[PDB]
This record gives C-alpha cells, sequence and structure tokens, in this order.
C-alpha cells in the first residue's frame, strides 16, 4: 500500500 | 459484451438523465465475480471520482457507495487502503483538485468516508484518513 497522502 | 470497463463507463456516463441503477448494481455484482475485480473497480472508479465534469463523478461516487453497502471483505478492503482513499483525498484537498471541485462533490465524499468509519470499523485506514480531514480542517 501507498503512504497516506500529503495534504 | 461488459467488463467493469464497459459496466462502468455506462454506470457514470454523462449522457445518463437519471441514475442507472441497472448499471450501477451490475457493477456491483460484477467486481466479486473475478479476484481481480475488486482493484480493477476501484482503480476504474477513482479516476471516474475525479472527473471534472461533476455528473460524472457523482454517479461515481453512487456507485462506490452502493459497491461499499455490500458485503465483500475484498472490495471492502482495497476501498479500505490509501491507494485508493489517496484518490478520494486529492478531490476535497485544496492542495490537490480541491479548489477546482463542487460542494456537492467533496461534501458527498466527506458524509461517505464518515459513513465508512462508523459502518466498518475494521477498515482502519479509513478512519486515519477522516481523522486527518479533520486535523486538516477539512472537515469542519
Amino acid at each position: 500500500d501507498e503512504d497516506l497522502l500529503h495534504i | 459484451p461488459e467488463t467493469l470497463e464497459a459496466r462502468i463507463n455506462r454506470a457514470t456516463n454523462p449522457l445518463n438523465k437519471e441514475l442507472d441503477w441497472a448499471s450501477i448494481n451490475g457493477f456491483c455484482e460484477q467486481l466479486n465475480e473475478d479476484f481481480e475485480g475488486p482493484p480493477l473497480a476501484t482503480r476504474l472508479l477513482a479516476h471516474k471520482i475525479q472527473s471534472p465534469q461533476e455528473w460524472e463523478a457523482i454517479q461515481a461516487l453512487t456507485v462506490l457507495e452502493t459497491c461499499m453497502k455490500s458485503c465483500g471483505k475484498r472490495f471492502h478492503d482495497e476501498v479500505g487502503k490509501f491507494r485508493f482513499l489517496n484518490e478520494l483525498i486529492k478531490v476535497v484537498s485544496p492542495k490537490y483538485l480541491g479548489s477546482r471541485t463542487s460542494e456537492k462533490v467533496k461534501n458527498k465524499i466527506l458524509e461517505l468516508l464518515y459513513s465508512w468509519t462508523v459502518g466498518l470499523p475494521e477498515e482502519v485506514k479509513i478512519a486515519e484518513a477522516y481523522q486527518m480531514l479533520k486535523k486538516q480542517g477539512i472537515v469542519k
């Protein structure tokens, strides 16, 4: 899985 | 021939005058009829949800809501990965697509996410994503 998005 | 691609194209067609339930339900039914179905479904959905054409996005979100409301560990888990959640977050964040997305689309996503934190507590990354959204001030 990818890392949680940075916003 | 009705693959997931054709089904989603029909279920989210911008020309639809009203929700096409037969196609929406058919997409949800068809996506579990294969081991690789759920990930494909979710990649297709992520792209439709990001459409600048609202009615396309809105229909895609209705498909997603509909599929999620039904039993299925695999689909639930796919949507529960950051790989998918990140695509929804891009739609609601001003850093990505948020400033160009209608409030209708954005709020539908935020309410869907909340509903999944309540209905599907095992999908812990959904709750993590939603908590990020609150800290970052998206969820008011």
